[PDB]
């Protein structure tokens, strides 16, 4: 029994980690996409001198 | 006004206050049917049992039509008899019984 | 489930009519509204005045925001 | 058995035509 | 302070079977290339949608063919400028928002093609924002650029007041009074929002018929079918 | 035997439809369950008919409604019967969700849980809907709803930036939410097979609160035209609403182009929600905002173990009717407020409102109904 | 001898013929009550429609 | 097919028959008032006035 | 079917629509499908029924 | 609940405690693997491919 459920246990492991990939994989495609990540941080405002109000 | 039978008072305002004697029907015709009270039907007299069905069913033909039982023939409260009480209490002590003994 | 078995009733004897037979609108005027009436005198007692209530908190809000936003003659009369 | 007569429901009934010439099979028919 | 409410006016098209007047449609639509076309936009109408309401298609045309636009790119991948047709959308004071608030003093003046159902009040607000433009309240100050409206929310908008009388000569020949201007912008711009206007109103007639007729004769259906248990009496035979 | 009793399809068809006990006594509260199925017909063939023409971009949605509702010929109607049906579905769902906390019929436990599931898949349907048109409030609305999961304590941001598919509302958030706007109404419909399932093991309740075994009657012949006169009197409220006053319970600001930079004085979320949003601003914290919010929505679940009755019905308890129906006008407060902005008095009845909307059902209720079981001597 | 009973005789026992003549009626109902609500709605509005003006 | 080869087959075919032109004439006038088909509907009088 | 005289975008949204409801139509009708079954069970290479050796 | 208040409830929540234990910890240990926290997969002596 315990060789059987050695076999068992390690079919369970390999098929957790198959899951976990294919999960991630997924869940991250649902993520911030490249393009949208690139013009995130790179963009520098130069602001000018807007009178003295809130703009 | 205090005085005990105030309480009575009360207890009877809220009775006639309370739908089911428009429609003919005993307050133990309106508990919920839980398995303490569908027990309790099952050990029903087979007269109690048949009169109680018809007084509902009677309850809700005049229901569906929106209608109300004549003034005279509402139940009253004086009148009104606990068919269900003693065989309810029955088997809610027998139930609590086996629940104590479970716990023991 | 089925209506064959669902519960024991004993000599309970009902006598229906054809739909053709009768008439759709019996005692419209004798019975009908007056049963309307009687319905809406008994709910009426137990429904309404929560919304009264109801409508009296939604008018005095109104009028007190309205109140709220035209004021202060004494903010500026000390000027 | 026997003391079961079917309560009046002439208040509910159609106003049926008085003619009496109209057989019932007519008078279905109508309704 | 919160802007004032616009008062209802009583429109011709305000009934629940009404229908938009098509002639001061048509005089709002020449307001609105006279005035509104200088500098507010309207990119979902076309020199179309105007076959059915008040041009007819060759009138449609010969107005159209007016203004003439850019076209798609010729040989030599060169943008060219067309005569203009009835697929066109009215043409676009400015090239992009920059460009209008650099010409409008920092202000970008709204599309019109959906600004009465944009703004609250309706059709009701922009006449009393056409029509009323006091003087400032003594104790009140603002810039150049900005003129005092009592409807506008800000008190303080930044479009000079747009319509007088004898701003422009209709062509039905009616007195151009600007409050006879500002009721035909309006009316035209109700058309635009609502396109679907007098159909909406004729569909809704002839749905109300329909009910009329329907709602009784369903309701005496269900009390045929079900007057059987509603008037089956039922007694109690114990032996 | 007839061929309802041979074909398995038309077997299910006959036991669950044409020959399904069904108690005479049913009254027009109960026609809403029909009338909730037939708004989601409704919905399904109507969204279908508007996604056949409408392009999920941000920088193309707006334009794409427009073109729907000016050239595609009886484009207009649809989109407003889709609007307007959304807002005629709510109002079915809060009323069969008034009918069943009134007449008892909460204690269908696992009903009652598929309901709730029900509520909560059409509320995130109606919202990412609503966020579908790209108008001002929507995209406000959107920004404001999804930025209300940033409470969460420890993945608050990361959740919330994962929703948005970017770091704010924009593209590629409002094709997640079409997708996800597609998708539900279909799960919608499948929860709601499951909720005819668990309450077909017990059959309907009536409004007396008592077994109607001995009443039970056919639905073919009765409450199949009673509900046909039903969802008549809902086509014709609907189509009143399209037809006389489509924009009756739209917000005049979804008609503006929405911009991330201004932001609309006055930013409500649809009508059905207000009540909800009242309790975001009740709570003063931002995460008892959100944890009040859920609560308000999930107390439902909590409502059976709080029945200390005797009687599944209320039309034999006056003072849980009183009770019921302050609780109606709680609800109609916290609406209305939700309508109305931030000042003085709104928010100190606002919050005096989310106060007694909790209490009502938490506390007052059940010792309402053991006074009443004192006073009937049992 | 009712009318009612006329038509039934002669159309309404026969469920077949009962569907044509509400078929009949359909297209007959259509016509009519589409005509006189298009009359209706142009009287209501008949200084404001477009089709007077292209007259 | 066989099986049916009888006379009173034959005569449930021609008692039916009624039923079946009646349904057949249902059918056919709910297709032109459905479609609206002109080509049909050019004939019936009251009708061509709606083109 | 073409939404015009030609495919085109209005040709691309519908089939995008009709891409996106159908699969859903196709598991309902499965679930048909495996009702239809059940009422005989499955059948068996050999072709004969299987009432013996049911597992 | 008042049932639940009892010897015999008491001696079952003992037996079943260790399951529970174990239980928590495989649902706490799948977590941490399944969204990589790194809070907690720092500590682990292997499975320090997070530089
Ligand atoms: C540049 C000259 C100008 C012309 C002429 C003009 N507008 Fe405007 N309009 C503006 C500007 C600029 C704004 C926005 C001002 C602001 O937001 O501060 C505006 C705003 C509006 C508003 C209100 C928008 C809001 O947010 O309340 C309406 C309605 C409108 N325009 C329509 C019209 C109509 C009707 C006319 C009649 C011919 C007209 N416009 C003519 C410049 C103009
Ligand atoms: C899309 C949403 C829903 C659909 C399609 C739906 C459908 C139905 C239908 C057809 C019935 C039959 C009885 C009747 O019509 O009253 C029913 C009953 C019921 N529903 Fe729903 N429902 C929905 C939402 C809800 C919600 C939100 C709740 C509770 C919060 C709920 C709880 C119940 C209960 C308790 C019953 C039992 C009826 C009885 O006791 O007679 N349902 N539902
Ligand atoms: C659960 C049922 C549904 C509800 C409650 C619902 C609700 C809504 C709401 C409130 C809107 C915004 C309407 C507006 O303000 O203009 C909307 C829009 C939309 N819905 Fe749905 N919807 C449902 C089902 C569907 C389905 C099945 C589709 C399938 C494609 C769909 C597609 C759309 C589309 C494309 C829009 C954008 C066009 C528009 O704004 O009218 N909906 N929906
Ligand atoms: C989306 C497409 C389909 C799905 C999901 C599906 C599903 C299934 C499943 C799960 C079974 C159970 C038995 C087995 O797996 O062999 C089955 C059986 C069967 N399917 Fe389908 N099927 C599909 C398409 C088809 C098609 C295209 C045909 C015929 C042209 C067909 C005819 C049958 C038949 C005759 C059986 C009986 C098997 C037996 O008697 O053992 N199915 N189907």
């Amino acid at each position: 029994k315990g060789f059987s459920y050695l076999v068992t246990g390690v079919t369970t492991v390999g098929v957790a980690y198959a899951a976990k990939n294919a999960v991630t994989q997924f869940v991250s495609s649902m993520s911030a996409s490249a393009d949208v990540l690139a013009l995130a941080k790179i963009e520098i405002k130069l602001s000018d001198i807007p009178e003295g109000k809130n703009m | 006004s205090a005085s005990g039978k105030w309480l009575d008072g009360i207890r009877k305002w809220y009775y006639n206050a309370a739908g089911f004697n428009k429609l003919g029907l005993m307050r133990d015709d309106t508990i919920y049917e839980d398995e303490d009270v569908k027990e309790a039907i099952r050990r029903l007299p087979e007269n109690l049992y048949n009169d109680r069905m018809f007084r509902i069913k009677r309850a809700l033909d005049l229901n569906l039509k929106h209608q109300i039982l004549p003034k005279e023939q509402w139940t009253k409260y004086e009148e009104e008899n606990f068919y269900l009480e003693p065989y309810l209490k029955e088997v809610i002590r027998e139930r609590k019984e086996r629940e104590e003994w479970a716990k023991k | 489930r089925e209506f064959g078995n669902l519960t024991r009733m004993r000599h309970v004897i009902s006598y229906s009519l054809s739909p053709f037979e009768q008439r759709a609108y019996p005692h419209v005027f004798t019975k009908g509204i007056p049963n309307v009436l009687r319905r809406i005198r008994e709910s009426f007692f137990r429904v309404v005045p929560q919304f009264v209530v109801f409508y009296l908190i939604y008018t005095w809000g109104t009028e007190e925001f309205e109140r709220s936003k035209r004021k202060n003659p004494a903010a500026y009369e000390n000027d | 058995h026997t003391d079961i007569k079917v309560p009046d429901f002439s208040e509910y009934r159609r106003l049926e035509v008085l003619d009496s010439t109209k057989s019932s099979r007519e008078s279905s028919e109508a309704r | 302070d919160l802007e004032l409410h616009p008062p209802s006016y009583p429109w011709s098209h305000r009934g629940l079977l009404s229908s938009l007047d098509h002639t001061s449609i048509r005089r709002g639509f020449q307001v609105y290339k006279q005035v509104c076309a200088s500098c507010h936009s309207m990119d979902f109408v076309a020199y179309r949608h105007l076959v059915g309401v008040c041009y007819t298609e060759d009138e449609a045309k010969e107005l159209a063919a007016e203004v003439e636009v850019q076209d798609g790119p010729n040989e030599d991948g060169e943008m060219f400028m067309r005569p203009g047709k009835l697929f066109d959308y009215f043409p676009k004071p400015y090239p992009n928002s920059e460009a209008a608030r650099a010409a409008n003093n920092g202000a970008l003046p709204p599309d019109l093609s959906y600004i009465v159902r944009a703004r609250h009040g309706g059709e009701d607000y922009v006449f009393s924002l056409l029509t009323g433009y006091c003087e400032p309240p003594t104790g009140v100050s603002l810039r150049e650029g900005l003129y005092f409206n009592p409807y506008f929310p800000g008190q303080a908008i930044a479009m000079a007041p747009p319509i007088y009388t004898d701003v422009l000569e209709f062509d039905d020949g009616t007195p151009a009074t600007m409050s006879q201007i500002a009721k035909d912008v309006c009316t035209f711009l109700r058309w635009a929002s609502e396109p679907e206007h007098d159909h909406r109103k004729r569909m809704g007639l002839k749905m109300l018929m329909m009910m009329a007729l329907l709602v009784p004769l369903v309701y005496t259906i269900k009390r045929h079918k079900w007057s059987v248990l509603k008037s089956r009496k039922l007694a109690y035979r114990p032996p | 035997t007839p061929m309802r009793k041979t074909n398995p399809l038309m077997k299910l068809i006959n036991h669950s439809f044409i020959d399904l006990p069904t108690p005479s006594n049913i009254s027009a509260w109960w026609n809403f369950g029909s009338l909730l199925g037939a708004c989601l017909i409704l919905q399904i063939t109507t969204g279908l008919f508007l996604a056949m023409h409408y392009s999920p971009d941000a920088s193309t949605a707006f334009s794409s409604i427009a073109h729907i509702t000016r050239d595609v010929n009886y484009g207009w109607i649809i989109r407003y019967l889709h609007a307007n049906g959304a807002s005629m579905f709510f109002i079915c769902l809060f009323l069969h969700i008034g009918r069943g906390l009134y007449y008892g019929s909460f204690l269908y436990s696992e009903t009652w849980n598929i309901g709730i599931i029900l509520l909560l898949a059409t509320m995130a349907t109606a919202f990412m809907g609503y966020v579908l048109p790209w108008g001002q409030m929507s995209f406000w609305g959107a920004t404001v709803i999804t930025n209300l999961l940033s409470a969460i304590p420890y993945i608050g941001t990361d959740l919330v930036q994962w929703i948005w598919g970017g770091y704010s509302v924009d593209s590629p958030t409002l094709t997640r939410f079409f997708t996800f706007h597609f998708i539900l109404p279909f799960i919608i419909a499948a929860l709601a097979t499951l909720h005819l399932l668990f309450l077909h093991e017990t059959g309907s309740n009536n409004p007396l609160g008592i077994t109607s075994h001995s009443d039970k009657i056919t639905f073919h012949p009765y409450y199949t035209i009673k509900d046909a006169l039903g969802l008549l009197l809902f086509l014709l409220s609907l189509m009143t609403l399209t037809l006389f006053s489509p924009d009756l319970l739209g917000d005049p600001d979804n008609y503006t182009l929405a911009n991330p930079l201004n932001t609309p004085p006055h930013i409500k979320p649809e009508w059905y929600f207000l009540f909800a949003y009242t309790i975001l601003r009740s709570v003063p914290n931002k995460l008892g905002g959100v944890l009040a919010l859920l609560l308000s929505i999930l107390i439902l679940a909590m409502i059976p173990i709080l029945h200390m009755s005797k009687q599944q019905s209320m039309m034999f308890r006056p003072l849980s009717q009183s009770l019921y129906w302050l609780l109606a006008a709680d609800l109609l407060i916290l609406t209305w407020i939700g309508g109305q902005p931030v000042s003085y008095p709104f928010t100190i009845i606002g919050q005096v409102a989310s106060v007694l909307y909790f209490t009502t059902i938490l506390i007052l209720m059940p010792t309402i109904s053991l006074i009443e079981n004192k006073m009937l001597k049992w | 001898a009712t009318l009612t009973s006329k038509l039934y005789s002669l159309l309404f026992r026969r469920t077949s013929t009962f569907a044509l003549t509400i078929i009949v009626g359909v297209m007959f109902f259509e016509r009519a009550f589409d005509q006189g609500a298009d009359a209706i709605y142009d009287h209501i509005n008949e200084g404001k429609l477009w089709k007077h003006i292209k007259h | 097919v066989t099986r049916f080869l009888g006379p009173r087959y034959r005569e449930l075919v021609k008692n039916w028959v009624p039923t079946a032109y009646t349904w057949g004439a249902v059918g056919a006038v709910g297709l032109v008032w459905a479609t609206d088909w002109r080509l049909i509907l050019d004939w019936v009088p009251y009708i061509n006035g709606k083109f």
